[PDB]
DNA sequence: TTATATTAATATTATATTTA
RNA sequence: GUUGAAACAGGGUCAGCUUGCCGUAGGUGGCAUCGCCCUCGUC
């Protein structure tokens, strides 16, 4: 249940936010306010607002990732997502509004399915 | 009279309406209950063929044994005021009256009529016998509750000024009723039912729904009239071994039908030509 | 399955005749020929008329009582039968008359309702 | 009376509103269950015509079987106070009353009337027979929950700090209902439904939505009125083979419809020119 | 006289409508047009028509229920009914046509039998 | 009575809304207007309208969940549902209209059946 | 022919997948 | 082995013939999602 080549900017941004929070929640798993808890509200609606700051914020999570290769794992799928994101849309369309939540939970599943990211990375 | 015996499959559908309300069941369409498939009495299609002939013919030798102010004993007693007033010797007076009522009334010449009633006019079987029309698939009678902004007698008028008598409009959202029918030659000999009266009947079957429209019928059409004309006065083939040639099924992937485009009417005229014709009069 | 649907028809027509005192086509005169012999053809549609009849009962408590007894009647019914055997259309008629003279009893429905 | 059998596809849309409130068994736009296609009862459009004629004609020989103060048996027992007071001999007294309220009520001439209610005044078959308007594509009823800043009843639940009665405004975001209708000359003989009555009926179908506006029904329009004027009283061709001429589909790539610009109303008058006139009155 | 595990879609929808009107008639008992009076005609025949709207309309009745636990009582049996409803059928079959009225009055009895719902809930 | 792999977008959205309200009603159980009471009317009919906002609104409920692992429990089944939701449909089809209420009450049962979510999560 | 007024109504469940 | 015996309901006969459930009827008329709420406090 993840269309890795969907190209729906809402869906690719949802996927991107899912991996962003996956990294944040693997950077420090004990986290009061993940970017879902603090950024999702606009990441789903105003991707330009956060997703700029979400990637100020991303390399530092990739650093904080304990398993230094896991950082490559997750950064690679950030790039895989962002190939489909020619631009962070100013305001997510309403279709795209919902598809962002779709993407968040699709890509979150893809990340929490056991071998998926580590596998799918190894076919690149 | 006709010298061939006919067995016709008359597929007619109703799109949004009550093909034949069951007076026993409010007015909701007649239904084969244990299969839900709709029914349209043979008398219903015989009625609409009567209405068609009363519509088009407008001439003697094709009367209809007729509409509301149709006290049938009046017509029957008209038969006994004929060449057979006395000259036909009460025994065969009713038979001469049958021959008359058959001559005048295409209803009687074509379908039968129980005219044993007034100045007894005999008892005509009627060469044309439509069967009941069992819809191919369960009609999903919609029973559209409607409204009227008016009432009837000022006894059901509202205790306020707001008169209304909502009432109910049963409609079949689609039903392809399939009426098997039999033009029996042996009784065509009795009534004088001729190939002219039979062509009238075929026109009537095809065009009996273009003209009998109601707020109840909504839209009924004659989706096919496949007439099996046997060579003999007898039957070349058993009637149902013919009717199984007109296999009407709901098409491949329709959960339940909503138009004739949801039914495949496969006609199997492959081997009936043993001695026998199939003419696709309506479809 | 014929007698309890006779009772059901009796309560349904009582509710209608209680809702519309002066009716020209009671659900008897309109639905009986097929509710007696073919209950699915009708009782699936009598009982859409039913909520409206209960709504129109001027004593809404009477509507509650009549709906209660049609619940009781229909509690004995697990399914309206496709066709009522000749055995049960006699029951339907007997059930109809039984329940309709139960309804037209002095206080029978008010009582039976009050013992629940 | 009219002398040509009209069969018309009357496409009418609802831009945002409740086309035909709905089944009254429910009140979300009358749908065909299986398809989700909206239905508009023939009586709903007949009422739009009735309201249009009632506002427009405001005339004797065009009365309607009117709104709320519409005890119909009042208007029927009014028919038994004419030349047929009683001298018309109950048999044909009802027929004379039927002719009187055909002549008087454009309603009854155009659409039938079950007038067999008061001082029984016959039943009229209603030359003009609209069918259930079923939307071309599933109406995606929006069911807009609205509020009221005012409770209706001083009930127990008209509480302290606010009187609100939320309520719901069901609406079709858009639906192009299609109303096949049939005008039968044979039944316009029985009412005197005239070519002028029929021009009034067309004017009604075209303009009746511009006048019967409401909060419930939103904006609703006559998107097309493609009449097929048969050359004769009979059917120049089976009605449905003519209604297939007016094929209405969603446009090339519109998954869902929002306006009449989302509907190719393809119309082919190629071979009906045989003896039919495709009079595209409404669009 | 209630087959709580009947699985007959007409019967389960009748039960569902019975509890829906029970909630409406416990939400505001003083009610001119209960959903029996306004929806039953199609709920018995076209369950897709209303039963969608009947459950737009349901959480608001559950709110209007004065006894907030009674709302749980009735919502629980709505769920108990809807386990048996894999889909609101487009048009109720004729057998199912009648079984809807059967269900309405069976479940209405079950609700107006004194302790039945409060009991049967407590065995869940 | 829950087809977890139904793929019927109405049914998966009903399931999704059921878990969304489960989280809201476990976030703060004392809640005047749950998303059933305020969002269901369109979530059942216009999933794009709310379900975008329902998931602005979701991570905050997951935060407010007292049992921090229960948040993972419910978010996991949100993802399980959303694998079956390739997009929040603009307007739920009428079949899907009813199947949304089906999903709400099926998944609500699945959540209020005692061990089901905690079990079914542990087989992932 | 008759008859013709409201049953029932108080909480289900609830503790972490993935991470070379 | 002297005492009620023997004994047909027979044979056979289409319930037929046939008959529109009808004509037709607005679900309406209409109703605000509202009133309003620092993303903050700070490194």
């Amino acid at each position: 249940g993840l269309d890795r080549n969907r190209q729906d900017i809402g869906y690719v941004l949802g996927r991107l936010f899912a991996v962003l929070e996956k990294i944040q929640a693997e950077a420090n798993p004990g986290l009061n306010a993940t970017i879902a808890d603090r950024y999702f509200g606009s990441a789903s609606s105003t991707p330009i607002a956060v997703f700029g700051t979400l990637m100020r914020l991303l390399p530092h999570h990739l650093n904080k990732l304990e398993f230094e290769g896991r950082a490559v794992q997750l950064q690679w799928e950030i790039r895989q997502i962002l190939e489909h994101c020619q631009r962070f849309p100013n305001h997510l369309n309403l279709e795209q509004q919902g598809l962002f939540a779709i993407g968040y939970y699709h890509e979150t599943q893809f990340l929490f399915t056991k071998d998926a990211l580590k596998n799918l990375f190894n076919e690149a | 009279t006709i010298e061939k015996r006919y067995d016709f499959v008359f597929l007619f559908d109703v799109q949004d309406g009550n093909p034949n309300g069951d007076p026993d069941a409010g007015n909701l369409p007649r239904i084969d209950p244990q299969t839900g498939e709709g029914l349209v009495t043979d008398v219903c299609l015989k009625r609409k063929v009567r209405n068609f002939i009363q519509m088009t013919q407008n001439d003697e030798h094709h009367d209809i044994f007729i509409r509301e102010k149709g006290i049938l004993n009046n017509l029957i007693d008209e038969a006994h005021e004929q060449e057979n007033v006395k000259g036909k010797e009460k025994g065969e007076k009713t038979e001469a009256a049958r021959q008359y009522m058959c001559s005048r009334y295409y209803d009687i010449r074509t379908f039968g009529a129980v005219m044993t009633t007034g100045k007894n006019a005999g008892q005509v079987r009627g060469p044309v016998q439509l069967t009941f029309s069992r819809s191919i698939d369960p009609i999903m009678t919609l029973e559209h509750s409607i409204t009227r902004m008016a009432v009837t007698n000022e006894k059901d008028a509202s205790e306020t000024g707001d008169n209304r008598t909502m009432g109910r409009k049963f409609t079949v959202p689609y039903g392809l009723y399939r009426c098997h029918g039999f033009i029996s030659t042996h009784f065509a000999k009795q009534t004088g039912f001729s190939e002219n009266d039979l062509e009238l009947f075929w026109q009537a079957l095809v065009n009996m729904f273009d003209h009998d429209h109601s707020a109840a019928r909504g839209q009924m059409n004659a989706r096919g009239l496949y007439v099996f004309e046997h060579s003999n006065n007898l039957g070349d083939a058993p009637a149902d071994s013919l009717f199984k040639r007109i296999q009407v099924v709901k098409k491949d992937g329709v959960e339940v039908v909503r138009s004739f485009d949801d039914y495949l009417v496969s006609v199997d005229d492959k081997n009936l030509e043993e001695t026998k014709l199939l003419r696709k009069l309506g479809g | 399955i014929g007698y309890v649907l006779g009772r059901l028809f009796a309560v349904l027509e009582k509710i209608q005749a209680e809702a519309n005192p002066g009716l020209n086509a009671t659900i008897a005169d309109r639905y009986f020929g097929s509710a007696s012999s073919t209950p699915i053809a009708v009782f699936g549609t009598l009982m859409r008329l039913l909520p409206h009849h209960l709504n129109k009962l001027e004593f809404e408590g009477r509507a509650v009582q009549l709906q209660w007894e049609i619940r009781q009647i229909l509690e004995h019914c697990q399914r309206f039968p496709n066709h009522l055997n000749l055995e049960q259309q006699g029951l339907f008629a007997i059930g109809y008359y039984h329940e309709t003279q139960f309804l037209f009893t002095k206080d029978a429905l008010k009582n039976l309702f009050n013992e629940a």
